[PDB]
C-alpha cells in the first residue's frame, strides 16, 4: 500500500519513487511515479538495451581499444583490459555486472552520446528522461536539476519494453537479461526484498544526495515476470543512503502482488 | 580502535559497511576494490562480495597475524614474517615465491600485485604488465616503506622516493623534494604521494585535483593514504581529504588514530 511506501520515507528520511509491473495481470503499483530522480548507474541496462537494438549480436565480438587517457573512476575491469582492448559485448557486460563507468562511457559513445541515448529512448515513446552527460559527472544530483533525470514510471516502461516487451527480439532480450543477473552490486537491494526463489536481474545505482536507485525484472517460481523501478535521494549532498529502503520497498511490492 | 568509520565511493559491493565485529578493537584495516580486511587481536576479519575468493579466509589468518593488505581481486596477511595471500590469482598475485616465506618487515598490495620488504629489499610479485612488478635495483636495498598502486609501485630508501611501473601522467617522476627527508609514500591511479616531516607532497595527474594538495596537510601531518583518485592526509586526529571532489566528514573531524584508503571506499580508525 501508499501508507507502507510513506512511511519508509519517514523511517529512512529519504524521498522515494515506485513503479511496479506484474506483467501476469497487467496490474501496476506506484509511489511519487512521476517525479525526477538522477538515474545514476541504472542507464546502463537500458543502454545496453539500445546498443542491442542498434546492433547484430556478431558486432558484440569486436574489439574496443582505449587507453589510460580515457579512464574515468570506478572502472575496476576496464582500467585491467586498458590498451590490450575488450570486446563491445564486454564491454556492455562490465557496465551492466560493475557498474564500470569507463564502460559506460564507451557505451554511449557507441550509442551516439548521452542525446544519442535519450534520442533512441524518445523514438520508444519515453519523452521523459533526460540523458545529458558522460561519467562520472552524470551522478552530481543537484535537487531541481533536470539533467540525467528520469521517472520510476519512465524506467520501468523503458525496461519492460527491453525486457518484457518487443524492444528486443527474444534472443537479444537473452543477452541482456544474463547480463543482469547473479551481480553483487544487486545483492542489498530489490534482490534482498524479495524470496529467495525468485529470480532477480537488475540494475543498481548510486549517486549523489543519497541517490540509491534498483530497477529488475524478477520472476516468482510459478509466475510471469515483474517489473520494478524504486529510486531514491535525500537532502543533504553528502548524505549516506541505506540498502535497506529499496529492499523493503520490494517487500512492500511482493506482498502487494501476492 | 573505539569506532570505525568508512565513507565515500558508490559503496556498490558492501566495501565500506564495516559489519559489528569489526567495529572496535581494531588495529588495522585494509580496502580492496570489493571487499575491506579488518585486522583485531591478530584475526583477520572480512566484508564485501566475495568474488574472487578474497574473503575465503586461510586458516593461518585466525590468529597471531600481524599485518594485512588487500588489492583488487586479493587480500594479503603478514605472519611471523611470512606473507600469506589469498583471492583471485589470475596474474599471479596470490604466489607467494619463497624469498617472501620468512623474514618480511612489511608489505603492500597493488590492483593485481603484492609487495614484500624483507631486509630492505623490495620483492613483487603478480602482474608485470606496466612493469609493476619488475624492481628497481635500487629498491633492492636499504628501503624502509612501500606502496602499491593501479599499474604503479613505490618505496622509500634513504629518505628518497623511488617509483616504478606507468608514467601516462607522471605518477612515476619523483619530484626534487621527494628525493631526501620522506618518511612514507603512497600510489593512486595517476598520482603518487610522499611524507616529508609532515608536509604532503603529491605529483602526477591532477585533472581531478588529486595534487591539488590542502594548505592544512603542508605541515604537521602524521599519515598519508591514497585511493585510485583520491588522497587521504592525517593531522592531529583530522583527517583531510581531496581529490574527486572527496571530502572527511564530521565524524572523522577529531580523534582519528589510523587512516586506509581503498580504491573508492575511506576507512578512519578512531581511538
Amino acid at each position: 500500500t501508499h501508507k507502507e511506501f510513506s512511511q519508509l520515507e519517514k523511517k529512512f528520511d529519504a524521498r522515494l519513487g515506485v513503479y511496479a509491473i506484474d506483467t501476469g495481470t497487467n496490474q501496476t503499483i506506484a509511489y511519487r511515479p512521476n517525479e525526477r530522480f538522477a538515474f545514476a548507474s541504472t542507464y546502463k541496462a537500458l543502454a545496453a538495451g539500445v546498443l542491442l537494438q542498434q546492433n547484430s549480436t556478431k558486432k558484440l565480438d569486436e574489439v574496443i581499444t582505449y587507453t589510460k587517457e580515457d579512464l574515468v573512476d570506478y572502472s575496476p575491469v576496464t582500467e585491467k583490459h586498458v590498451d590490450t582492448g575488450m570486446t563491445l559485448g564486454e564491454i556492455a557486460e562490465a557496465a551492466v555486472r560493475y557498474s564500470d563507468n569507463t564502460a559506460g562511457n564507451i557505451l554511449f559513445h557507441k550509442i551516439g552520446g548521452p542525446k544519442g541515448y535519450e534520442k533512441a529512448l524518445r523514438q520508444m515513446g519515453d519523452r521523459v528522461t533526460m540523458s545529458d552527460r558522460f561519467e562520472t559527472e552524470l551522478n552530481e544530483a543537484i535537487p531541481g536539476d533536470i539533467r540525467d533525470t528520469s521517472t520510476a514510471k519512465a524506467i520501468a516502461t523503458n525496461l519492460k519494453a527491453f525486457t518484457a516487451g518487443n524492444a528486443l527480439p527474444n534472443h537479444k532480450r537473452n543477452i541482456l537479461t544474463k547480463w543482469m543477473k547473479g551481480n553483487a552490486t544487486g545483492d542489498k537491494l530489490i534482490r534482498a526484498g524479495v524470496p529467495t526463489n525468485w529470480v532477480v536481474a537488475d540494475k543498481s545505482g548510486a549517486g549523489s544526495y543519497g541517490t540509491r536507485n534498483d530497477i529488475a525484472i524478477v520472476w516468482p517460481p510459478n509466475r510471469a515476470p515483474i517489473i520494478i523501478a524504486i529510486l531514491s535521494s535525500k537532502d543533504e549532498k553528502g548524505a549516506t543512503y541505506d540498502n535497506q529502503l529499496i529492499a523493503e520497498a520490494a517487500e512492500v511490492i511482493v506482498n502487494a502482488f501476492r | 580502535a573505539t569506532s570505525v568509520v568508512a565513507w565515500g565511493g558508490n559503496n556498490d559491493w558492501g566495501e565500506a559497511t564495516v559489519p559489528a565485529e569489526a567495529q572496535s578493537g581494531v588495529d588495522a584495516i585494509a580496502g580492496g576494490y570489493f571487499h575491506g580486511l579488518a585486522l583485531k587481536g591478530g584475526k583477520v576479519l572480512g566484508w564485501g562480495a566475495n568474488l574472487n575468493g578474497q574473503l575465503t579466509m586461510p586458516a593461518a589468518t585466525q590468529s597471531g597475524v600481524d599485518a594485512i593488505a588487500a588489492g583488487n581481486y586479493h587480500s594479503l596477511a603478514l605472519k611471523d614474517g611470512e606473507v600469506i595471500a589469498w583471492g583471485g590469482n589470475e596474474d599471479g598475485q596470490t604466489t607467494v615465491p619463497a624469498e617472501a616465506r620468512s623474514g618480511v618487515d612489511a608489505i603492500a598490495a597493488g590492483a593485481w600485485a603484492s609487495y614484500a620488504l624483507k631486509d630492505g629489499k623490495v620483492i613483487a610479485w603478480g602482474d608485470d604488465s606496466d612493469g609493476q612488478t619488475t624492481v628497481p635495483a635500487e629498491a633492492q636495498s636499504g628501503v624502509t616503506a612501500l606502496d602499491g598502486g593501479v599499474y604503479t609501485a613505490l618505496a622509500v630508501k634513504n629518505g628518497g622516493v623511488i617509483a616504478w611501473g606507468d608514467n601516462y601522467f607522471g605518477q612515476t617522476t619523483v619530484p626534487a623534494e621527494a628525493q631526501s627527508g620522506v618518511d612514507d609514500v603512497a600510489g593512486g591511479i595517476f598520482h603518487s604521494l610522499a611524507l616529508k616531516d609532515g608536509k604532503v607532497i603529491a605529483w602526477g595527474d591532477n585533472r581531478y585535483k588529486q595534487t591539488t594538495v590542502p594548505t592544512e596537510a603542508l605541515s604537521g601531518v602524521s599519515a598519508i593514504a591514497s585511493g585510485e583518485w583520491y588522497s587521504l592526509a592525517l593531522k592531529n586526529g583530522k583527517v583531510i581529504a581531496w581529490g574527486s571532489s572527496r571530502t572527511a566528514p564530521s565524524s572523522v573531524q577529531s580523534g582519528v588514530s589510523s587512516i586506509e584508503a581503498g580504491p573508492n571506499a575511506a576507512y578512519a580508525l578512531k581511538g
